[PDB]
RNA sequence: AAAGUUGCUGCAGUUAAAAAGCUCGUAGUUGGAUCU
RNA sequence: CAAGACGGACCAGAGCGAAAGCAUUUGCCAAGAAUGUUUUCAUUAAUCAAGAACGAAAGUCGGAGGUUCGAAGACGAUACCGUCGUAGUUCCGACCAUAAACGAUGCCGACCGGCGAUGCGGCGGCGUUAUUCCCAUGACCCGCCGGGCAGCUUCCGG
């Protein structure tokens, strides 16, 4: 059982359903929180730290790079799965697991990308919201080793690769589905949700691609097929020579109608 | 079993939605209330669960969704739920004097003031919340301090100068 | 740049151009760049042509040529994404780099440690660089520019139209005009591309240096 | 800007401009065959004619007139001059 | 004369003195291109 | 139930009108700008002394009605405020011709940078919708032209 940062920051306290619970110094000592440090000294010392072999950390790297998620993922994260790959090889035979990762498939929809699907707090027709619900809804909710994995990116490599990932609850993750940033000029794809700017191409570009993983190694990501979202309409207006509150006032196009007393700063 | 429901206008959907977190906790661990927001109807609905905790404060939950639909911060709409004498007041600007067109905007940036610097001014002296929409303000207060807001408001749209109202206001918290 | 049979685009180029993302632009288009552009694809990206800035990197590279002495040659580059790429374009020449912060008064007050007085002048971003530039009105400097779609051309002699956002695709047009210089300059021939690889010019985040050395 | 050709321009950009304000003014209409399906005949139709134009051997609708260029009625065929 | 503070040469009329509340309108003033 | 009033929200960087000004439905009347035009006439035009038409609000003469508000005024408190309230506010017919009647900015014509928003008319076009509507049409989307209301930007020049 290979404990994530994200674990950590969950306060996740799952060291009774696992016995190999093994993780690398630098996502335990990266943390910020105060309070996990408190509770990280209250906690029985069963962890232990170690450092992958070179051979595998690189290997990791070529089939990072391979599936598209290497600029998304952190060096602690190539360390992370490279310990977890480390752990189910020499626990369990290393035929189980595969290579060259599948081609995705194209499945296009007519729902808009900012659609609250799976929001638990809205309803879409019954949808409601009760207190003992509150410690269910953590993530999307479906055997020696696993993983306490919360970013989609490490959850997705894994579940490409076919290794089994673990959450908070005692049950494994059948479907792993989320929202990511797609470039439309250079088409290339990025998982960090608060970045703005693209990496290859570095436009303000990015739009809202959904995507969905399974075990078996078959992912497929769901376009929008509402012209809506791609329209150059607010994008041109003639520049002057040279946080995020007053956020709706920037997505209004500079050419419109505002108020004759009021002042964009 | 008691249901109340709290409608979202269309400028309030991203706001309700970017911090929906932040306020559905404080009902569901505090109240012992159960909540929905249905996108058909475009309604908050609130409604009392087995596991309640004094049910007669059902309405201040619903009073916490209510605040944070006229614009107010949900730091205030938190602290309508902590004190029980905290109150609202709403009204126009023309609901007092007729203003047609540029006198009304005119007025409404005598109440804002620079930098809303004016109106801010007036939330530290009297300890109250002012939201003020297109032509509707909202204060958000206990009793005293509503009227004392509203006496500042209803002078800055008299015509008196930003200025005497400032220092008369601070003369007044001084009392 | 003449009709002359050997300063023409080849499929290399193109097909280097196409995979550095250098061709499409941003989402502004100033009224003095329009005759760089191809045209206006549906989905809001100005695509830049190809051959244009082609021509565009062999004027700059002429103009650069017709200086005798590399020394007196400032390059300039504040935004990160070109600085190290300016600082190998001095080991392509010599010309003189800057990177980082501007010091004001650097071109125009003669009382200073860092006080140059270069000939041309080629500058990354002419929005980070505006300082430079007003400085360059100042002094009778010439400029050349890696220019955007949306990028003004005031003091700006030779604009080259390219995505310069992008680490790879200006780190690419750096390496490119400086193998344009070094090959007419008289270094290298054109029987044989130039031994240094493109991704040297690159500039790598340190988030990118934190997991490159892990795979070795 | 300060060197175009305003002897030569594109012809794109005289089809672009308003029709007098060209280099020399010319205009936007014509006039076109037209063939109604119930006969064969040749009617001469300007195409953004105000009147009802109606056939001379069969006496119906050909076109109808409309703020701009007139609507040919469905069936019938067309085709420009010169 | 300075005084371009009487202005034909040669002044002004947003904020300094100053444009009629608006439109029509005879007199007066001015009036497209074209003929060896 | 009745009486008179007034047409909220929609209502805007909107539209119309010579300006003052104009917002419940439907019907009637006659005007009107812009657009489109390979129609017609052929200089019929621009500006205003004299002269004429309209001209917010208040006000004045006569008829009708007075719901609300309300100058003056009568009370009570302290020029401010409250209760009551006359003329007036309302309609019809004549006078008055004045406003910060504002863009504190004559009218007509030509030239002189950019952008994209919007109202109307015209044109061209992939496409989506009237539960994959079986061709057209309305509603959207992209682009262009013309006259507009109105913004942002610029070391055009002043
Ligand atoms: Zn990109």
């Amino acid at each position: 059982v290979v404990a994530d940062a994200g674990a950590f920051l969950r306060h996740a306290a799952l060291q009774d359903i696992g016995k190999n619970i093994y993780t690398i110094r630098e996502v335990v000592t990266e943390i910020r929180d105060k309070a996990t440090r408190r509770r990280l000294a209250v906690l029985p010392y069963e962890l232990r730290f170690k450092e992958p072999l070179p051979e595998y950390v690189r290997l990791v790297t070529e089939f990072s790079k391979k599936t598209g998620d290497y600029p998304s993922l952190s060096a602690t994260d190539i360390q992370v799965l490279a310990l977890t790959y480390q752990l189910e090889a020499e626990f369990v035979g290393v035929s189980h697991l595969k290579q060259e990762p599948q081609k995705v498939k194209v499945s296009s929809s007519i729902q808009h990308p900012e659609t609250p699907l799976h929001i638990s707090g809205f309803h879409l027709p019954g949808g409601w919201i009760t207190p003992s619900n509150i410690k269910q809804i953590q993530q999307e909710l479906e055997v020696r080793v696993g993983c306490l994995t919360t970013d989609f990116a490490m959850q997705n490599v894994l579940l490409q690769m076919g290794l089994h990932v673990l959450a908070v609850n005692g049950m494994l993750i059948r479907e792993a589905r989320s929202y990511i940033l797609r470039c439309h000029g250079c088409f290339k794809t990025t998982s960090d949700m608060s970045r703005v700017f693209c990496s290859h191409c570095g436009n303000k570009t990015l739009k809202k691609v959904s995507v969905t993983v399974s075990d078996d190694g078959t992912l497929h990501m769901h376009f929008s097929r509402n012209p809506k979202v791609l329209n150059p309409r607010g994008l041109r207006y003639s520049l002057p020579t040279p946080s995020t509150l007053g956020a709706g006032r920037r997505r209004l196009n500079p050419n419109a109608s505002r108020k004759k007393f009021v002042k964009k700063r | 079993e008691e249901t109340r429901k709290i409608p979202v206008p269309a400028n309030r959907y991203t706001p309700l939605k970017e911090n929906w977190m932040k306020i559905f906790t404080p009902i569901v661990e505090h109240l012992g209330l159960q909540i929905r927001f249905n996108l058909k109807s475009r309604n908050v609905e609130i409604r009392t669960c087995k596991e309640t905790k004094d049910v007669s404060a059902l309405t201040k939950a619903a009073d916490f969704v209510k605040a944070f639909i006229l614009g107010f911060q949900v730091e205030d709409a938190l602290a309508l739920i902590r004190l029980d004498d905290l109150f609202l007041e709403s009204f126009e600007i023309t609901d007092v004097k007729p203003l047609k067109g540029d006198h009304l905007s005119r007025a409404i940036g005598r109440i804002a003031g620079k930098g809303g610097k004016t109106k801010f001014t007036i939330e530290n002296v009297t300890r109250t919340r002012i939201v003020l929409a297109d032509v509707k303000v909202h204060i958000l207060g206990s009793f005293q301090n509503i009227k004392m807001a509203r006496t500042a408001i209803c002078n800055l749209i008299l015509g008196n100068p930003p200025s005497k109202v400032y220092g008369n206001i601070r003369a007044v918290a001084s009392r | 740049s003449g009709a002359l049979d050997v300063l023409q685009m080849k499929e290399e180029d193109v097909l280097k151009f196409l995979a550095a993302g250098t061709h499409l632009g941003g989402t502004n288009l100033d009224f003095q760049m329009e005759q760089y552009i191809y045209k206006r694809k549906s989905d809001g990206i100005y695509i830049i042509n190809l051959k244009r800035t082609w021509e565009k990197l062999l004027l700059a590279a002429r103009a650069i040529v017709a200086i005798e002495n590399p020394a007196d040659v400032s390059v300039i580059s504040s935004r990160n994404t070109g600085q190290r790429a300016v600082l190998k374009f001095a080991a392509a020449t010599g010309a003189t780099p800057i990177a980082g912060r501007f010091t004001p008064g650097t071109f125009t007050n003669q009382i200073q440690a860092a006080f140059r007085e270069p000939r041309l002048l080629v500058v990354t971003d002419p929005r980070a660089d505006h300082q430079p530039l007003t400085e360059a009105s100042y002094v009778n400097l010439p400029t050349i520019a890696l220019c955007n779609t949306d990028s003004p051309l005031r003091y700006v002699d030779i604009a080259i139209p390219c995505n310069n956002k992008g680490a790879h695709s200006v780190g690419l047009m750096w390496w490119m005009l400086a193998r344009e210089v070094l090959r007419m300059r008289g270094t290298i021939s054109r029987e044989h591309p130039w031994e240094v690889m493109p991704d040297l010019y690159f500039y790598r985040d340190p988030e990118e240096i934190e997991k490159e050395e892990q795979a070795a | 800007p300060l060197a175009k050709d305003l002897l030569h321009p594109s012809p794109e950009e005289e089809k672009r401009k308003h029709k007098k304000k060209r280099l020399v003014q010319s205009p936007n209409s014509y006039f076109m065959d037209v063939k109604c399906p119930g006969c064969y005949k040749i009617t001469t139709v300007f195409s953004h004619a105000q009147t009802v134009v109606l056939c001379v051997g069969c006496s119906t609708v050909l076109c109808q007139p409309t703020g701009g260029k007139a609507r040919l009625t469905e069936g019938c065929s067309f085709r420009r001059k010169q």
